[PDB]
């Protein structure tokens, strides 16, 4: 239902296949595994420092 | 000769107030802390009404959400009534009641300080629900129980509402323990229970009514929080319940209205013989009138319950008409005490006249609403919201500003300004023609209260604009009052005079302004209803006895 | 029974991030299960911020939100503790304001229908009714008997399938 | 939470209160 | 702490548990974590001396 | 005395005459030491 | 009486797992609170980078 | 284990090590203060620091 | 009290987004008004010690 | 010839707590009339045993508390201490006596959720259970206060008003004993 | 006239035409009293402190005891007249006559209305529905009056209620979840609905005599329900009694209010009110 509200990265344009994505758990700041999913509004909240 | 200082000390030293505020039992200082902290809540609660009032002007739902409107007439109805109007009763009681009798202090001086700080932290819990995710109380200030449950109102902020009114609810019960036992035990030698000014009677009578109302609310809010936090079946509609709250809240609800009304009848009785130079017409008539309103206000609670199906209608109809008789006597004893004596319309007198002009429409539309056929059409409308802004705004705005302008050069020693004082009245009353007079027309034709959004096909557009233009005039009007107080607190004309208003009646106008820390240097000889008019005028004593009784 | 070794390792892999018997700080955390059991702790909360572990119409695969054996094992690990028509009408009365109209009290768009409930079944509905939901008060013990819970669950299930 | 935060809260209100409150009984005030 | 190092093995080498705590059975853990679960569980009053040492 | 029963009041006036003089001895001790310095 | 650190509830440190309450003790809590409060201020002065962790 | 029979006697193992160890020397420490407050004589000694 | 904001989020019912903005705005504002409410407290404790000497 | 301010300030306050138990009775009677088709204990049975041998202790507590307040008016600082420890240990028998009555009615009958009678019983007698525990605190804070000063008439006045609180708690329980056990 | 009643619709029932008649007899009697007191407050604006008395000569008097006895009975006699006329009107209202002639359940659920028709029996004995079933009621294990010709009224359908304009009309006022309120502004009357009104000792039901006008009138909810309390606008229509007999017979074959109102050439949606756009989303 929400595909037009997807902004791809300039380099990572075609790294998806059929409404799937693969982002790292290891977050981009001090390396805790980001795991909280937030299925209503798509947020990848991490428990260590809340990114 | 008589060496003095040119202009008195504006602000004190570096630190004469921060400590000595935390550690205080001076009722003259805790009285000035009730007053200043309530005008912090008169702006926090009052600005919420200006956010209510611009959503209603243009017939769309512009910037407030639907649920954000509903949590801005609760937190407006709570803060105005409970966090501004019930402590300003004990604001004027702590300034004046130990002075108007010959007392050095309140009876229990550490329950005067504890009654204040229960309010200041009980009030910052309830409006501390805006920090919650779900916001504060969505349900109204009445908080009807099928709306206030665990699953209908799930968020905290509704629960912080409940335990912000039992902490402040304890803060007024403990304050009414002081105000009875001060009047009972600590009068001057020669002061009897009579010959004691009517403001101390109104604080004496409403302190009885606080002990009747506020424990019954506190027992209800521990019953509602047992239903929410615990699982309970009190306030459940299969067990009585949804009319149990209708009979526990409104048994608090009307005799809390009448602890807001009566102490500010006593300020207005205090002001008329000062500015109309002749005594209270029917002094003991006002003593027997207040006791009757102090007795009738408790057995009339279900006049707020006429259209919720079945209560006993002819009991609460006729008894609700019975409050119109002594309050009608209290208007005879206000025009009558203002009648033959010569008038001067200074700003304490001006506001007590705007009390008489605007309270009348609230009292007249009160007995309009008291009969159920006239009430079955407008009982949850904007006619009701028109009603209690002519009848609260008299006692709580035109009779607190009557008292702040009257006891500012007794509690601080500075005359609060009059040119900037008459501006504040006529920015209030002209911006009060425009706000709440039109809700009488706006609500009786079909705009019920507590609506966020209405439809532009209805004829409510050209009348909500009138009630919004005027509401900002009523919001602008607080600006020449704060500027009046902020300048004339430390600047402003000094009073080296024990009575700045000339013809003061009660015992506080015989001591210096500001009084010393135990209020008195010499008590005058008390022999009549007004001590400080026999004092300062010894040649009138042959006229206070012979020229009375027409 | 459900293997508690699998339940512990599943808790550590998928729930430790927001729950150390405590609740996730971001938004609102699920919190400690109240009256923890397979019936309610097993039943997912797709609605709201919490992600949906169980996927409807899902064949066995290496990448999956949850495993039937994995779900039961974790629901068990968290739970350490140390007239069908007549039932539906009763549910509408108690939950008539929100369930009635099959809609949602919190959100008009949200519904009690199978598309809204995804991979719904009678057991999943019964379980959320028993302890209710994150924003819905629990009904078992406190309000409704087992027959009443069973009957209301059946009525909601029949209304949503049809 | 059950990690270091309610345990750290219970240090200052139980442990250091009953370690200062003892010292105010053994010691003096001057 | 002198007591608590008579029972602690500080390595990071991986070893399955196979001990006494029932949820953590067959979990790949370091030996620093298995002996920290032997102080708490398989030493008589070792959970006490461990908890005193943290307070 | 105890928390429930008193002492026979001969042993009370001896334990308060020798208690208001054992602190008065403590007061003139520092007072005659503060005047030695200054 | 008071339990302090149950290390048997959350299992061993495996880098795939996650804990919703990752907090230090109260003497090291002001260091974790300092990381959370600084805003995301990075520099990139050259081809190299300077992360948020320089401000702690 | 959690649903066992003697689980309650295990949960009172380490509290019974606490209110019997710690309350012993708390009460020895209280009794040794109350010997100092009540029997060892009060003295005020002044020592001139030669620093 | 910002390192444990996720526990403040769950138990105290405030937010997880707004507990950094009361920290990051508070990191400048709150130590500025504790300077004023303690410099004017310590001086007013001095004036309480002079009233017990002048008057008693 | 002055009317004992603290005694006036307590009985003025003690009339407020009667109105706190006015909103708790009004929850009880409206869940008995408009909800009780049968007698209100439908799955439970109120036993007068362990309810009469704990209400005969509070009545005898007022017979020993009033003998304590006779010792404050005379000057017996130790006679005041002797009859409040009797009153403390018999008030603590009421909390432990009624506290065992609640455990007998949860693991056997109606808890505070899940019963219409279960909410108007654990709050009417529940907030009386907190006005006894709140009252026994006031005996510890008074008997320990008699250990610190010379037993002035202000120490006796503080023992008058704690006695008035305990007789209030005693009379309110009679209005609870003769309401929920006899007028079932 | 119209300007003396403070913005009052002329009531469509004769039990509300008596209610507006009492209102105008009560406002004019209050504008009498409100102009007496204003005639005494603003009369003391002719009593200033003028520069004619160098000394204070105010003629101080306090106790005129033959005057408070006059101005107590006179506010008591105005009440004792205008209390008799507020028991007669509340007796003529709420008449409770046991010939119903239509019964319309309202069943105010969470944030909209659910009207339902029960037994309708004209004075001629013509239509005689007589049998809105209780079989749907016994499945709920409750009290809600379920019917067969019930109006759902979703958030965009804005439920138009249709009742004939010459007969006794009875409103059984139940509710599902929260205390709502039932107020047609032309029925100069409310009775705000309760969750379980038999257990709260509530009256639960009122009656009107007839509808002495035609057209279509607004309906609103008054006592607070929650978030979308302002959006619970129902709407009533008053078709002819001959046209109303053709309404249910077209409805009983099975249509909607958008279709059943087309057979009696009425507008299919509401005309004085509309659905709300912000609620739809
Ligand atoms: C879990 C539940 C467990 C139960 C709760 C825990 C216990 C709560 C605290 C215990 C209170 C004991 C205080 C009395 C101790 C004493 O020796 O009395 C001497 C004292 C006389 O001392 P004095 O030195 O001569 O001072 C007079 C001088 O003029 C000097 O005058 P003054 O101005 O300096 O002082 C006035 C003086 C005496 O003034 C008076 O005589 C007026 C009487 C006012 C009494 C105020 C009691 C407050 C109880 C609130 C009840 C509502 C519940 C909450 C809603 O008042 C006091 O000294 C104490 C004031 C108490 C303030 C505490 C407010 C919070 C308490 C409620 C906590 C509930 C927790 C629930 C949370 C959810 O006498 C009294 O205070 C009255 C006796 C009444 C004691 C009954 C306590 C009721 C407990 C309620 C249970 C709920
Ligand atoms: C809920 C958690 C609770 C867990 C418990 C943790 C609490 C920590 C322990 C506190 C340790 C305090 C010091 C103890 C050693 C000193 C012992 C002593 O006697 O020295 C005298 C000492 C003065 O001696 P001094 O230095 O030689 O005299 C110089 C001048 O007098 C000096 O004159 P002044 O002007 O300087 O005034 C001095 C006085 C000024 O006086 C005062 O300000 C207050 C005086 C009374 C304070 C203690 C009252 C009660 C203690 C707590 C009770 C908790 C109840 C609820 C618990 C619910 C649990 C489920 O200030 C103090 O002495 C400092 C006291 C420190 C206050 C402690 C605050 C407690 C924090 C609460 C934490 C709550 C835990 C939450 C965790 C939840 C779960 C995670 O006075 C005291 O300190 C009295 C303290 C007594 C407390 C011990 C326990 C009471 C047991 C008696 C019960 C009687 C039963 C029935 C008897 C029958 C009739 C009699
Ligand atoms: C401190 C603030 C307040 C005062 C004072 C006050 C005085 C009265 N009120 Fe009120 N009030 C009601 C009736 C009266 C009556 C009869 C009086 C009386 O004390 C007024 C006394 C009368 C006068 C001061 C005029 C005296 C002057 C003369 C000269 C006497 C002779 C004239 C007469 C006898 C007129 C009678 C003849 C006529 C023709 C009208 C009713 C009615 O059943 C409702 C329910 C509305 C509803 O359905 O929600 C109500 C609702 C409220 C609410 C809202 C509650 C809610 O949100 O639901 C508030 C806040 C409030 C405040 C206040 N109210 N009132
Ligand atoms: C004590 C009693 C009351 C006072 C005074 C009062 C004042 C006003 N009210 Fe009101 N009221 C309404 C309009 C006004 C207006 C225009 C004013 C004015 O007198 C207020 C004057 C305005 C101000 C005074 C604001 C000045 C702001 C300034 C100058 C800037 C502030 C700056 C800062 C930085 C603020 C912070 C300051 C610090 C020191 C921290 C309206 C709407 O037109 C409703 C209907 C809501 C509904 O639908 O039911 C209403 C509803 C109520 C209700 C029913 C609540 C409910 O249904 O749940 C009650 C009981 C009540 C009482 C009171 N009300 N009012
Ligand atoms: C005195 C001082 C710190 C001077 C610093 C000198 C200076 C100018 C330094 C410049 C460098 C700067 C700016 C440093 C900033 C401070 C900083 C980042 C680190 C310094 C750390 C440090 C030395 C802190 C000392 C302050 C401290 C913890 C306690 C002193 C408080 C005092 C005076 C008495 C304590 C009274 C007491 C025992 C109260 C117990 C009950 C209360 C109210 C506890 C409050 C409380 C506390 C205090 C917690 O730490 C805590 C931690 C985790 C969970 C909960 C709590 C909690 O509730
Ligand atoms: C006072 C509030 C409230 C009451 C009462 C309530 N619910 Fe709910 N219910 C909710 C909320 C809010 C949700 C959305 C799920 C969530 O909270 O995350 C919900 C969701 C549900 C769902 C899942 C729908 C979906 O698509 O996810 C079912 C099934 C359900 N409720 C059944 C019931 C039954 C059966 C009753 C009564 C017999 C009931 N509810 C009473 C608030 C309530
Ligand atoms: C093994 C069980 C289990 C795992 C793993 C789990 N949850 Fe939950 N969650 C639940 C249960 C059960 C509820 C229902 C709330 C309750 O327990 O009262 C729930 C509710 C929620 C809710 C509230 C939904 C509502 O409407 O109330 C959110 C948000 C949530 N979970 C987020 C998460 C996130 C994010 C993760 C992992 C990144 C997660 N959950 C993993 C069992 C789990
Ligand atoms: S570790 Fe800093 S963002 Fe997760
Ligand atoms: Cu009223
Ligand atoms: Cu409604
Ligand atoms: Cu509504």
């Amino acid at each position: 239902a929400d595909m037009h509200r997807v902004i791809k990265r300039k380099g990572q344009e075609s790294f998806n296949f059929g409404e799937l994505f693969a982002y790292t758990k290891v977050c981009s700041h001090l390396g805790c595994p980001s795991s909280l999913y937030e299925q209503q509004t798509y947020r990848i909240l991490c428990p260590c420092h809340q990114s | 000769l008589l060496a003095r200082r040119p202009f008195p000390q504006r602000l004190g030293p570096r630190w004469t107030l921060l400590y000595k505020l935390v550690t205080t039992t001076d009722h003259k200082l805790i009285g000035m802390m009730y007053v200043v902290a309530c005008f912090i809540f008169f702006f926090i609660g009052g600005l919420m009404a200006l956010l209510l009032r611009t959503e209603l002007a243009v017939p769309g739902l512009q910037f407030l959400s639907n649920e954000q409107y509903n949590q801005l007439f609760t937190m407006h109805g709570t803060v105005m009534l409970l966090f501004y109007a019930t402590p300003i009763v004990f604001g004027f009681a702590n300034l004046v009641v130990p002075l108007q009798i010959g007392a050095p202090d309140v009876a229990f001086p550490r329950l005067n300080a504890l009654s204040f700080w229960l309010f200041l932290f009980g009030a910052s819990i309830a409006l501390g629900g805006f920090l919650a995710p779900g916001g504060p109380a969505d349900f109204g200030w009445t908080a009807y129980t099928p709306l206030s449950n665990a699953m209908h109102s799930p968020g905290a902020g509704g629960d912080l509402w409940i335990f912000g009114l039992i902490v402040g609810g304890l803060g007024t019960i403990l304050g009414a323990v002081n105000m009875i036992t001060t009047v009972v035990c600590m009068r001057a030698p020669g002061m009897i229970m009579f010959r004691m000014p009517i403001f101390t009677w109104n604080i004496l009578v409403t302190s009885v009514i606080v002990l009747v109302a506020f424990p019954l609310l506190t027992s209800a809010l521990f019953g509602l929080a047992a239903d929410r936090n615990l699982g309970a079946h009190v306030f459940d509609p299969a067990n009585g319940g949804t009319m149990l709250w209708e009979h526990l809240f409104w048994f608090f609800g009307h005799p809390e209205v009448y602890i807001i009304a009566l102490p500010f009848f006593g300020i207005v009785t205090e002001i008329f013989p000062v500015f109309s130079r002749k005594p209270v017409f029917g002094y003991t008539t006002l003593v027997y009138a207040t006791i009757s309103i102090g007795a009738l206000s408790i057995a009339v609670w279900a006049h707020h319950l006429y259209a919720t199906g079945a209560v006993l209608l002819p009991f609460f109809s006729f008894m609700t008409f019975m409050i119109a008789v002594p309050t009608g006597i209290k208007f005879v004893n206000w025009i009558g005490t203002m009648w033959k004596g010569q008038l001067t319309f200074e700003t304490p007198m001006l506001f007590s006249v705007g009390f008489l002009v605007t309270f009348l429409l609230g009292g007249l539309t009160g007995v309009i609403l008291a009969s159920p056929p006239l009430d079955f059409h407008v009982t949850d409308s904007y006619f009701v919201v028109a009603h209690f802004h002519y009848v609260l705004f008299g006692t709580i705005v035109f009779a607190t500003y009557a008292g702040v302008y009257f006891w500012f050069p007794k509690m601080t020693g500075r005359l609060l300004d009059d040119r900037l004082g008459k501006l504040h009245f006529w920015l209030t009353l002209i911006g009060f023609h425009t706000t709440f007079l039109v809700h009488h027309w706006l609500g009786a034709e079909g705009m019920p209260r507590r609506y966020a959004d209405y439809l532009p096909t209805d004829g409510f557009t050209t009348l909500n604009i009138v009630s919004t233009i005027g509401s900002f005039i009523l919001g602008v009007s607080m600006l020449p009052f704060v500027w009046n107080v902020f300048k004339s607190w430390r600047y402003g004309e000094p009073v080296t005079v024990d009575d700045p208003w000339g013809y003061g009646n009660s015992l506080e106008w015989a001591t210096s302004c500001p009084p010393p820390r135990h209020n008195f240097t010499e008590l005058p000889r008390i022999r009549s209803e007004r001590p400080a008019f026999e004092l300062h005028y010894p040649h009138m004593i042959e006229r206070l006895r012979a020229e009375s009784h027409p | 029974s459900a293997l508690l070794r699998t339940g512990k390792q599943l808790f550590e892999t998928s729930c430790v991030s927001c729950h150390g018997a405590n609740l996730q700080g971001v938004p609102d955390r699920g919190p400690s299960l109240i009256g923890t059991g397979e019936a309610a702790v097993y039943f997912q909360v797709s609605t709201g911020r919490m992600p949906a572990m169980r996927g409807e119409a899902q064949a066995p695969s290496k990448p999956p939100h949850f495993d039937e054996s994995q779900i039961d094992a974790l629901g068990a690990y968290v739970q350490a503790n140390g007239d069908v028509a007549r039932g539906g009408d009763l549910f509408r009365l108690n939950c008539a304001s929100c369930h009635n109209f099959t809609g949602k009290g919190g959100a008009l768009s949200s519904g009690k229908y199978a598309p809204d409930l995804g991979d719904a079944n009678p057991a999943q509905i019964y379980t959320a009714m028993l302890t209710g939901p994150q924003n819905m008060p629990k009904f078992s013990d406190r309000q409704l008997t087992p027959d009443e819970k069973r009957d209301i669950v059946a009525y909601v299930r029949e209304s949503a399938e049809t | 939470g059950f990690g270091p935060a309610p345990e750290g809260m219970a240090m200052w209100i139980i442990g250091m209160v009953a370690a200062i409150g003892v010292a105010m009984w053994i010691g003096s005030r001057a | 702490g002198v007591w608590l190092t008579l029972f602690f093995d500080p390595s990071m080498a991986h070893v399955t548990y196979d001990g006494v705590y029932q949820p953590l059975r067959g979990v790949q853990m370091s030996r620093a974590y298995e002996t920290a679960l032997d102080i708490s569980f398989e030493v008589r009053g070792g959970l006490f001396v461990r908890q005193v040492h943290h307070w | 005395g105890s928390f429930l029963f008193p002492d026979p009041a001969v042993e009370h006036e001896a334990l308060t005459e020798a208690a208001h003089a054992s602190e008065h001895k403590s007061l003139t001790a520092l007072k005659e030491h503060q005047d030695r310095i200054h | 009486l008071l339990t302090i650190n149950p290390i048997w509830n959350l299992g061993p440190y495996k880098p795939s797992q996650v804990s919703a309450g990752s907090q230090p003790d109260f003497y090291m809590m002001w260091t974790d609170g300092l990381i959370r409060l600084w805003p995301a201020w990075e520099f990139y002065p050259f081809g190299h980078t300077i992360p948020q962790g320089v401000w702690v | 284990p959690f649903g066992s029979e003697g689980e309650f006697l295990y949960s009172l193992a380490t509290p019974l090590y606490g209110l019997t160890f710690g309350l012993s020397i708390l009460s020895i420490g209280i009794g040794a203060v109350l010997f100092q407050k009540k029997f060892i004589p009060e003295e005020i000694s002044v020592q001139d620091r030669h620093d | 009290f910002a390192c444990m904001n996720d526990i403040i989020a769950l138990k105290f019912h405030i937010s997880l987004n707004a507990t950094t903005w009361i920290g990051r705005i508070g990191m400048v504002v709150l130590p500025a008004i504790v300077y004023f409410v303690a410099y004017r407290w310590a001086i007013s404790l001095q004036r309480s010690d002079r009233e017990v000497l002048e008057h008693g | 010839n002055r009317p004992n301010m603290v005694s006036v300030g307590t009985i003025v306050w003690l009339s407020s707590e009667l109105m706190f138990f006015a909103g708790l009775f009004a929850m009880y009677f409206t869940a008995r009339a408009q909800a009780g088709g049968a007698w209100p204990p439908e799955p439970t049975e109120l036993n007068l045993a362990l309810a009469v041998p704990v209400t005969l202790v509070l009545i005898a507590s007022s017979f020993t508390c009033q003998m304590g307040v006779f010792a404050a008016e005379r000057g017996d600082v130790f006679g005041l201490r002797r009859w409040y420890v009797i009153t403390f240990l018999m008030g603590l028998f009421f909390v432990l006596g009624q506290g065992y009555e609640y455990i007998h009615l949860v693991e056997h009958g109606t808890t505070i959720p899940g019963s219409a009678y279960g909410s108007v019983f654990y709050l009417a007698t529940g907030f009386h259970g907190l006005h006894v525990i709140g009252g026994l605190v006031a005996f510890v804070l008074l008997l320990a206060r008699t250990k610190m000063s010379k037993f002035t008439p202000a120490q006796a006045t503080a023992a008058i008003v704690v006695s008035y609180y305990w007789h209030f708690v005693d009379i309110v329980w009679i209005a609870l004993f003769a309401t929920i056990y006899f007028v079932r | 006239s119209d300007a003396l009643a403070l913005g009052w619709p002329t009531g469509i029932t004769p039990e509300a035409k008596l209610n507006r008649e009492l209102w105008i007899g009560s406002v004019i009697a209050s504008f009498a009293v409100g102009a007496i007191v204003w005639g005494l407050i603003f009369w003391t604006s002719a009593f200033h402190r003028k520069k004619a008395t160098d000394t204070e000569l105010p003629r101080q008097f306090g106790y005129n005891m033959p005057l408070e006895l006059t101005l107590t009975v006179i506010p008591f006699l105005i009440i004792s007249v205008l209390f008799y006329f507020t028991v007669v009107v509340q007796e003529r209202m709420m008449h409770k006559d046991p010939n119903p002639e239509v019964v319309i359940d309202v069943t105010a659920f969470q944030w909209n209305w659910k009207f339902g028709y029960q037994k309708i029996a004209f004075a001629d004995g013509s239509f005689d529905y007589d049998g809105a079933d209780p079989e749907r009621k016994e499945a709920m294990t409750t009290y809600l009056n379920f019917d067969k010709i019930e109006t759902l009224g979703t958030s965009s359908e804005i439920p138009v209620l249709v009742l004939p304009a010459g007969k006794r009309i009875e409103f059984v006022l139940n509710s599902a979840d929260v205390i709502h309120g039932f107020w047609v502004p032309e029925f100069l009357f409310k009775r705000d609905v309760l969750p379980e009104p038999k257990a709260n000792n509530s009256d639960n039901v009122f009656q009107v005599s007839e509808i002495q006008q035609t057209g279509a009138f607004v309906g609103r909810c008054t006592e607070m329900c929650g978030t979308f309390h302002a959006m619970m606008n129902f709407e009533v229509r008053v078709v002819e009694p001959n046209d109303f007999k053709a309404y249910i017979d077209q409805r009983n074959a099975g249509k909607t209010n958008a279709e059943a109102l087309a057979a009696i050439n009425q507008p299919p949606l509401a005309i004085t009110t509309e659905p709300f756009e912000s609620r739809r989303g």
